[PDB]
């Protein structure tokens, strides 16, 4: 038994993470075969980042501006070429640890693991859900900006996130590995701000089922109610207000049948509410009321 | 408002 | 096993039923020890009906304008007096079958048993509750006024109601056994009408238990829900419109737990409406949307 | 910014993960060098039931009754010792990927990534705390035994947890690699307790500090103000600056309550700036001012 | 315990309250020793209110165009004289119930009580603060003028407000007991509107203490613990005691965020035995404890 | 113009305040004609506090263990007797300032005026309502027990409350003027606690009118609505999710009628919730969706 | 003043309506220039209509099968050619009465006039709204099947409906003049059935505004409430249940201010509900309750 | 209908 | 179910 | 706290 | 429920 939020074994992905220094600026990079991907904006310094003019910044650079490092090994940068918001750096080495892999674009509600790393080295890993507002809430310090999000199945790593920024609300945005931002964000430090996010139903039901397999089970049952949360739905269908001596009064039949009044109320309450759906109670329909608590204890 | 990152 | 409307065994109270006559007009009355109580309108003719003067009509009646009688064994009326809405009429003998008895004044919501009588003779016993509005929904035809209602209370018969009139509605009014009307009404054929009702809850809960006891408990195992119903609450609580497709995706789990979606749905359907109440699902005090359904099939076979 | 239970990257550890098998039972083995460790009940077959007799279980299965498989090639098992509650299984070929490693005994209050594996194959990773009650609250279904909890800490993989069993109430408990179970439990099958547990007070302060470093910073004495600092924050809301003799006259009240007037000031100054979040001060929401300190003194 | 807004027993002032009428116009009067003060404009009609030349508009009038009534008792006015915005009527009788009294001039920010009178009689007592703009926020009705405002020091009633008019904004304004208006106002149905009104700082603090003294401590930003004091509320709720090493371990974070350990103890302590009341720490309703000091430095370098 | 909490003018009731002493302990009492009522705990020492035997402690007290006094003008205590929770104590003289008076027994929701007294001497008057739960939220410090609460009822003073204890909550209990406690409570320092409250509606409506009268009526001109709020009802009643764009399209009309969309929206927002009630829009008894907005700009300039 | 449901002057459209007989079967036809459009299925008889095979029915026919008639004049049928669900009949005469015209596809919620005609002659005209369930509810007898729906503006007639069938619920479907059915209907007599239709909001508000310009105005005002529809929202925010002697009791202040209790209740009711939105009532917020109905009448 | 039986 | 019409 | 004043 | 594993 047990249920924990659980990231995929980071291994397969660990070995494709490279450093990408370019000035005093260092991001991470996802290095697959002979290409390394990583945010553009690495071609920036503090003093840029404004509303910067990329490509007007890119190829002010060229191949020698990029310091790619797989830990030990420096990798050499044949060709550089922008791609939406990424950078496809071309390099003199196919990465021997490259995995069976594919680029996908995750849908809101879906989940991946994030392998969050700084200076091109795995710091930690944790699971993360794609909000329906397109931001996603992880732990990202500055200098984490290459680290990726993925899912695994059998052996095929599936990259669906690469991390660019942190909206001022404290959430994070990013891009698929085509470099197109998830949501309506531009990679550029402006007055932008996350959508108005909403809870992910099917994942809450999903979770509930999980609460049930580890037999947490309680909620499943009929709920109960309180007193003046009942009178609240009395006056509705036109019933006398129920009261505290009205309750200890039903004591006897509570005890006898073993069912609190307030849990009976609960069901009286739905009987009003959602009707009675072609079911008979004591061969009846309309809820009988000319029987007192005692007229019952006598007859039984 | 936001930071790159 | 079984639940039917049951009236207290009329035996003891029959003993007490007699008829009262004010030359032509005939009510029935209650013979207890040596007093015979009966509605004060017996001292009428269907001429004073409209709006009578009782204190006047009574004050012109002799002590033997009253022919009380029981079986036959006629009783002479030694004394008489108007007490609220009854006449007392003391008689020349005492009912040798007066039981242990009491003049309680029932309270709206309380059932009692009624002994429809016609000219001092039994006929029918059925069960009634004094509605919250102060009428009761009985079966009373002419010349029944004076019929009574009673409850048995360990060895003692507790009389709580005697029958006077009927509102145009179709219901019935009446008095306690000390001449006080149950309600606003008065004994005159001047069109009064009854307050508005409302159901008595206590007795509906009492009734609900009765159903449990008799093996009808589905209404406890509560709800299941309709999809469009849910999405109403979903929208209220900023949840994501649950859709046909979703319901399938869930299938696999909704299967092997045994708890199909829309029911589990009724469960989320107000897990938000009214809290987790101090308690915790999977060590959590919030609801957790950061798990896909595959995520959960995955983390357990 | 952000904060989540995130575990150590699992790369270093996934490569030492094999499936020990003893006839009818397969489970997980940690494979370091020539020593492949694993839980000491891999041997059994059900009728070791509630009462297992260990020590003597072999001239019975002297070697060769051990599959132990990695990747999908195999390990000839050239030895076997009964290390406390597990078995060291000296094996023909050594492990090419055996990461520099300590072996530790962690102590209650502390955390360690667990890497849950089923059949020598990893499937997910996540954090775990050794409760001061000597249980951990994890996610292990059957097949999990032998999965390992490990920290990292500088290039060198520590180890601290070989997974053994699940007490009645959901939690689990297990051994270190030196063999001694964590806590007062035994790899029997008899119902057993599970301390009382307390709340890890060092952690809860850490976490609070975590929240402070995130700006989630609303708790306490971060307050005291001086006069001028108030007097100006004052007429920002039309509150008639207050002089020295004001303070002097509040004195008698200051003393009954033991709240220096300047702390009241501070206390109010806050309410002027962040309002009230709607709570009653004596049943208002609008600070009252038709009471003089005199009439307050008079009434108390 | 408790804290309500209370006023001085009107009693002493009740018996100085007399009615001053001069033809249809009736209002109130303060009757001390052998004088009654009351607004001028008692000598008015509702047709000369806007531009009334008071000096001279009194005369035309005389000692017998004022009947002053104290109960059902008259007293001869034996001399009229205006006194700034008052009238000094001299009656032929000294008030047997005149109390130790004295005139005063309240400074803004000092509560006084008010006795609302209509037609010479007290209706109700309630208490006002004299806003720094110089209006009070009372509850005065047409015919109420001459209702006074007093305070009470032991034995001696101390008047500081007679009540004249009512600005458009919904507030009120009057004079002291020698008729010198409070603020820039005159009894002159015209242009008068209230200079902008700042809050009385002092009385808000006083009020806050009133609050503490009464149980309401939440708004209180403080305190401190010692690892000892703290350790004793820690045990209360099964926590580990903070051993002196923990205080050391913390060091690093305690240095990063400029917040000495204890202050976080003091801060937790507090929040332990009070709750969060619907607030979230790192988006969590419950206090978390599965992150060691390291995992925190680890993640927030 | 103006609305403040007003207490009845305490004059008449001050006349009646005296202090009562049972050797050391000092309540205040009510002097009316020649009886002086006061809480029965005065016959105590802070030793019997816990849970005293009154009938015992009283039966050991002489007739002059009682030093009643008024101003000074000391009164000797000719007789004495415990009547529910008060002592009567008949005195050697009669308050020459007993007013016309009555011992009504107020009902929850009814305000009355309270005259906080300390050792037989006035001090404070403020206004209180007897909460539905049977406490009242007063201001009472030590040695005030015996303070009373009253209402003036034309010429007659109707005393309704006298002060006994204070619940841990911070509220206050007490008795009517015939020794019967208002509520479940009893006069012993044994920790009772108060029922749960609930607001008194009648008085909130009464209060609401007061606001109307004083020229605060916005809350009548009712609502306007938020868009997401509407679409909740829209979805409930199978209406079409109203959207940003729609709101513009409507502009032109929302302009020249003067009634901007979201307000008109609050108007449809339950024209469905609760009917058209017998009435008719544009000769229709249903709502009519078969007209575009252009359709309507078109059919009228 | 006035507001009536009002169709466009049928004139411009009247003169493009032709008869189209083909066997014992006669529909209407919309004749523009040298083309006449009309439902296919005219090439059907009772005994077909099943699941018929059009085109397998069309060109079993040819030009001589079609009897087109503009009242008097027979028109000649050069070329016939199917088009989705229409028929484009080509003819030896441009229609002299053709109007400035355009083919559009109306959106749900929009409205047109229907010129409903039998045997190619205008019977009547009336306005009609396109439900959001794609059916539309008009009066259509059998033999009306050509008649069209249009809007006018200045002089340009805009055809957006041509009428094919009547779903068994009693509503009608049809097609734009490209012959593509509005909604998911096939022109063929089967167990098909209209969607689950929903009310058209913006048109109801639209209408309301119209109720206001002819000063119908009532609803606009605050609504009122009933008694036990109030207690229903009392117990909510925790208020004593209001009662009938509680009401005549407020009589005095009702009369004085001229405002029924139940209309005050109404507003008390919203004050609970939607809050109070930063507005002050008697300089207050929290709704005062220590003032009785009289404590008010006295003070005023 | 008010009807005294 | 439906009629053409 | 029950507290007879 | 006290078991391995």
């Amino acid at each position: 038994s047990g249920f924990r939020k659980m990231a995929f074994p980071s291994g397969k992905v660990e070995g494709c993470m490279v450093q990408v220094t370019c000035g005093t600026t260092t991001l991470n990079g996802l290095w697959l075969d002979d290409t390394v991907y990583c945010p553009r904006h690495v071609i920036c310094t503090a003093e840029d980042m404004l509303n910067p003019n990329y490509e007007d910044l890119l190829i002010r650079k060229s191949n020698h501006s990029f310091l790619v490092q797989a830990g030990n090994v420096q990798l050499r940068v044949i060709g550089h070429s922008m791609q939406n918001c990424l950078l496809r750096l071309k390099v003199d080495t196919s990465n021997p640890k490259t995995p069976k892999y594919k680029f996908v674009r995750i849908q809101p509600g879906q989940t991946f693991s994030v392998l969050a790393c700084y200076n091109g080295s795995p710091s930690g890993v944790y699971q993360c859900a794609m909000r329906p507002n397109h931001t996603i809430k992880g732990s990202f310090l500055n200098g984490s900006c290459g680290s990726v999000g993925f899912n695994i199945d059998y052996d095929c790593v599936s990259f669906c996130y690469m991390h660019h920024m942190e909206l001022p609300t404290g959430v994070h945005a990013g891009t698929d590995l085509e470099g197109k931002f998830y949501g309506p964000f531009v990679d550029r430090q402006t007055a932008q701000a996350a959508g108005t996010d909403t809870t992910i139903t099917l994942n809450v039901l999903a979770w509930l089922y999980a609460a049930v397999i580890n037999g947490d089970r309680w909620f499943l049952n009929r709920f109960t109610t309180t007193l003046n949360d009942f009178n609240l739905v009395a006056m509705k269908y036109n019933y006398e207000p129920l009261t505290q001596d009205h309750v200890d009064i039903l004591g006897p039949l509570s005890a006898q049948t073993g069912i609190a009044v307030l849990d009976m109320c609960a069901a009286l309450k739905e009987l009003l509410q959602n009707g009675m759906n072609g079911r008979t109670i004591l061969g009846s329909t309309i809820l009988e009321d000319e029987f007192t608590p005692f007229d019952v204890v006598r007859q039984c | 408002x936001a930071v790159l990152x």
